[PDB]
């Protein structure tokens, strides 16, 4: 990701996932929010900070 | 203003030579008796009345070379009413009378002499049929065409000015020796307009030298050898030396003070081409050991020598009727 | 090296979208070297495709 | 000799039908892994490449009948 | 008498069709043509002209020497050398020369922006009675000469252009008293409830009611006034001075037939004594006409206004869902003194549109079901249709960040109203139907006409979410076709444009986010397999996670 910045249409479209994947966690949905933590690993969020 | 509402056909010559060499004067004339002239070109519908009024607005507007522009302006802001397509229905009358042929020669010279000044630019622009006439002299010829170039010239790149070179029809006819013998030498002034790829640029340079060849009528040559002069320092550099390869057999035909100073103005070439050069170089370097020949051959050759000295130059870099 | 699209700016090395499921290419230029025509999506483990040659060739399926 | 049609069928395995007839015996193996369709050229002529039992559109793609060759906006170059 | 500065007026001429000097004046439409034409004011019984489109104010009347100096950066009366400018009364174009022709002549156009030389054109009479300097007064013959080509404003053979021979245009006045009625406006018909026509798709909606309620708020309770004469058109409107009363949506004049009823008829079928009505202050039915502005007579908010008929004395009554029938009748009830309230002119601006809208779209409609039948050539518009397509698009441009908030919150508030209106005219529907008839072939017509196609149908969808994007209304009333939309996703052609139609959409409709289903987001999410990698997918799969606040977790 750290190179990605160059890489623009795929910088946009990531980053759109990203308002995705935390719309669907759309305050309490909890089955959903199990689900994408195998998607998105909480540990590489960590790394991300 | 007397005079105009006379001239019906001379009279209006004398109107004419009543302007044409003074500013002071051309200047000083009104709109309104500019006006009374075009109105009788409006009366004809038919021709060879037209074409004396119109040599007389020709030297309305022009009159040193300036075209005048407060003339310029109403002269033609009237003749947009009435001027009164017509490019190829004049093209059949060359092949048929000969008045409707030097007509429209006349009409667009009086155009040709004029150019807030833009809006006058697009409505010339607005009369295209610039190469169709271009392509009729080729073929009475002189006449036409050189109005024609001069209305090309002010109103309308090197592409364009490569397209409409049968030049080399006048240069190579001039060995016909009588309406094309005066053809030619009013194309040696009409050649000084072009002053202003490479392939077909050697041909024109060499067409040029076909001219230069009939060259090698008198003053009218030193107005084609100055635009010779400005031809070659005007341009690749191999093209211009196929084209001094071409000059270097004129050089041997030199050493007649014509062709030597043909020769005069390729050697400063030749100064101009060791630069680019620092294939023919080796022969270079035998035309001026041939000049060395025209040293054992010999206050004009001072000057013929200086040319010589930058041929000399010019050698060192390389150094360094059929 | 990696594989990235033709783009319309390029020496002028065609890609034209046609449909039955086909797509040109052409080289009136003065590139010949090497152009090597990968697309864009590829297979897992019936389905056959065809490879169209008017004029070597190396017609690959490569991971 | 001006029209040749060297196929790359699918489905795991290979095969290959030159001009429509069989060259076969190629480097045809793979478990579960994956393989793009590729022509290396080395450019010989203009309209030099036109490119296509199922069809391909129909093995890649979100639908696996899909037996008509739909293409895409993703079959790119 | 005069005139001057801010005074509108037409540009009439005559010219030798058939023995007839016949009396055409300056016209050109706005808003879907940047061309000009002619309309002949002749006929004036039986197929009456078109005034709207052919007056002209004359905003500002300068000389030739005072101007180019401006242009190198206060009822001033016209004289004759001033170079003055004319906007075009209703679409607020500038009369301009082109670079175009129609033969080396340039053309004559309305442009948009007063700046460079070619909306201002000089005046000269041709008359050795008047010349310069002198007070340009009503019903000159003069001729118009242009400042940047310098051309005169000449009558061809049928087109106008900027040519070298004159033409003289004779300037018949119109107008120059502010809540006081005045002939030529567009306005309403009120109760006590307002006049009505039947809505969008309706009857070729030609039948007349009352209806109470929100259809004031419509265009199709909009009645423009048109007098009978060409010059003095806004003058003041007096009891009992004739008026062709002609309805805005349908662009037909309401008309007294003997055979049925009163109905709304076209241009061609109205004569003068079917349909022209005058207005009484009681119901009795006892001047001809002045040239001025006139009496500023009846007002438009405190003036009860009965209603008669010319060649009969029938008076506008009901009868009697409020789909209350209005009728003519030689007594009719107490109740017809019907009160009037103007349209604002962002109200018959819009409207007016609407009839363009509607005449263009419909020859494309039926220049479609030509081609798409047989193949091989009825008339079928393309420029004409692009150039209203993007000037709708602009008409419906939302208010710039770059505004100020309040000017914005107007603009934002006129842009509301001018999408209300086509709604409930049924332009969201027609050109729902223009979208129909398009996505047919894949690029059949002629294929330069028809290469634009691909051009033509990304605007549309473009102009389409635009009457979205602002309003809770009319993203509801995808309702029904927004599974149209997902089925018609999937054609690869203009799929972006069918994607932003739904994004605005489902920013806006929390009705129709509860619409959507499996499939239909699973068509959603497969055209993300079909075209690459889109984030515009993906905010619509926001969208259609997210609400306006609110969750669909079912989604």
């Amino acid at each position: 990701i750290l190179e990605l910045t160059e890489q623009e249409e795929l910088l946009k479209f990531h980053y759109h996932t990203l308002r995705l994947y935390s719309a669907v966690c759309a305050l309490g949905n909890h089955r959903v929010a199990h689900a994408l933590c195998s998607h998105v690993d909480e540990p590489q969020l960590l790394y991300a900070i | 203003s007397y005079l105009l509402e006379n001239s019906s056909v001379t009279p209006l010559d004398v109107a004419a030579a009543s302007v044409m060499d003074n500013n002071e004067l051309a200047l000083a004339l009104r709109e309104p008796d500019l006006e009374k002239v075009v109105r009788y070109l409006a009366g004809c519908g038919l021709p060879v009345e037209g074409e004396r009024y119109l040599d007389f607005l020709r030297f309305a507007v022009f009159c040193n070379g300036e075209s005048v522009e407060e003339n310029a302006n109403v002269v033609v802001r009237l003749l947009i009413r009435r001027p009164e397509g017509l490019l190829a229905a004049m093209e059949e009358a060359i092949k048929i009378g000969n008045a409707i042929m030097t007509f429209y020669a006349a009409l667009i010279d009086l155009l040709g002499r004029c150019a807030e000044a833009i809006r006058i630019r697009s409505i010339l622009r607005s009369l295209g049929d610039l190469v169709g006439v271009i392509s009729i002299a080729f073929q009475f010829c002189p006449d036409h065409k050189a109005a024609m170039v001069l209305f090309l010239d002010r109103v309308y790149v090197q592409d364009f000015l490569l397209h409409l070179l049968g030049f080399l029809p006048d240069l190579r006819a001039a060995a016909s020796l009588t309406d094309m013998a005066l053809a030619l030498n009013r194309y040696l002034c009409t050649a000084v307009l072009p002053l202003l790829p490479l392939f077909a640029g050697t041909e024109h340079h060499a067409s040029l030298i076909d001219s230069l060849l009939h060259t090698v009528k008198g003053c009218s040559l030193t107005k084609a050898q100055r635009d010779s002069i400005e031809v070659c320092l005007l341009s690749r550099p191999s093209m211009m030396q196929h084209l001094l390869r071409r000059l270097v057999f004129d050089v041997p035909l030199l050493n007649k003070m014509p062709l030597k100073l043909l020769t005069n103005h390729y050697e400063r070439c030749w100064k101009y081409y060791c630069l680019p050069g620092g294939a023919s170089e080796e022969e270079l370097h035998l035309s001026r050991k041939l000049f060395w020949g025209i040293f054992d051959a010999l206050y004009e050759q001072e000057l013929f020598k200086l040319a010589l000295p930058c041929l000399s130059a010019v050698a060192g870099a390389l150094p360094p009727n059929f | 090296p990696q594989f990235l699209q033709v783009p319309s700016s390029h020496e002028h090395i065609e890609v034209t979208r046609i449909d039955v499921t086909q797509k040109s290419f052409g080289s009136q230029n003065s590139s010949t070297d090497i152009m090597f025509y990968r697309l864009s999506m590829p297979i897992e483990c019936t389905y056959y495709y065809s490879v169209r040659i008017f004029p070597n060739v190396w017609v690959g399926w490569i991971t | 000799n001006n029209n040749g049609l060297e196929i790359g069928c699918v489905v795991g395995l290979l095969t290959f039908t030159a001009n429509g007839k069989d060259l076969s015996t190629y480097y045809q193996v793979e478990p579960s892994t994956k393989l793009f369709p590729a022509v290396f050229a080395q450019a010989t002529s203009p309209n030099v490449f036109q490119f296509e039992a199922g069809l391909f559109k129909s093995e890649h793609k979100n639908p696996v009948p899909q037996c008509p060759p739909r293409l895409h906006v993703q079959f790119l170059s | 008498q005069f005139l001057r500065t801010d005074d509108e007026v037409v540009l009439q001429c005559t010219a030798t069709i058939h023995k007839e000097q016949q009396k055409l004046c300056l016209a050109a439409e706005g808003f879907g043509n940047r061309l000009c034409f002619l309309e002949s004011t002749s006929n004036s019984k039986n197929v009456p002209p078109d005034l709207s489109i052919c007056t002209f104010v004359l905003e500002q009347s300068l000389s030739v020497r005072a101007l180019q100096e401006m242009l190198a950066n206060g009822h001033r009366t016209l004289l004759y050398g001033h170079a003055i400018l004319l906007r075009h009364s209703y679409s607020g174009m500038y009369l301009c020369c082109l670079s175009t022709s129609r033969k080396l002549a340039f053309d004559v156009g309305l442009q948009e922006d007063t700046t460079g030389e070619a909306c201002w054109w000089t005046i000269h009479p041709a008359s050795k009675q008047r010349s310069e300097g002198e007070k340009v007064r009503v019903g000159d013959d003069l001729i118009l000469v242009s400042v940047s080509s310098e051309r005169y404003l000449h009558l061809s053979y049928l087109h106008v252009d900027a040519a070298f021979q004159q033409t003289l245009w004779s300037v018949a006045p119109i107008s120059s008293a502010q809540g006081y009625l005045i002939g030529g406006d567009v306005l309403r018909l009120l109760h006590g409830e307002c006049l009505t026509v039947p809505s969008g798709e309706h009857e070729q909606r030609r039948t007349v009611h009352y209806e109470g309620g929100a259809v004031s708020v419509h265009a199709r309770s909009l009645w423009r006034l048109e007098t009978l004469r060409v010059a003095w058109s806004g003058s003041h409107i007096r009891w009992g001075q004739p008026f062709r009363l002609r309805h805005v949506t349908t662009g037909k004049y309401l008309s007294l037939m003997e055979d049925k009823s009163l109905l709304l008829m076209d241009k061609e079928k109205a004569d003068v004594k079917s349909t022209a009505f005058t207005f009484r202050s009681s119901k009795e039915k006892l001047r001809k006409e002045v040239d001025g502005m006139g009496t500023s007579e009846i007002k438009y908010g405190d003036s009860v206004c009965f209603i008669q008929h010319i060649g009969t004395g029938l008076w506008l009554t009901y009868q009697s869902s409020i789909q209350r029938k209005a009728i003519m009748h030689h007594e009719g009830h107490m109740d017809d003194g019907l009160n009037l309230s103007r349209s604002q002119h962002e109200e018959s601006r819009t409207a007016r549109v609407i009839r363009s809208t509607v005449f263009l779209f419909n020859r494309f409609i039926r220049g479609l079901d030509a081609l798409s039948k047989k193949a091989k050539t009825v008339d079928l518009p393309i420029e004409s249709v692009s150039l209203s397509l993007q000037d709708l698009i602009g008409y419906f441009h939302p208010p710039d960040e770059h505004l100020e908030h309040e000017d914005k919150q107007n603009r934002l508030r006129a842009l509301k109203n001018r999408q209300n209106l086509f709604q409930e005219e049924g332009m969201i529907n027609l050109v729902l139907e223009c979208i129909d008839r398009l996505h047919v072939y894949s690029s059949v017509a002629g294929r330069e006409a028809g290469e634009s196609w691909k051009s033509i149908l990304n605007s549309l969808y473009e102009l389409l979410a635009a009457l979205i994007r602002g309003n809770r209304k009319n993203c509801a009333q995808f309702s029904g076709s927004l599974d149209w939309l997902i089925s018609r996703l999937e054609r690869l052609e203009a799929s972006s444009g069918i994607l932003e139609v739904l994004h605005c959409v489902l920013v806006e409709s929390p009705e129709a986010l509860n619409i959507i289903k499996e499939g239909h987001i699973k068509s959603i999410i497969s055209l993300l397999d079909k075209h690459g990698r889109n984030h515009k997918v993906l905010d619509v799969l926001c969208s259609l996670c997210v609400c306006h606040g609110v969750a669909v977790r079912s989604n």
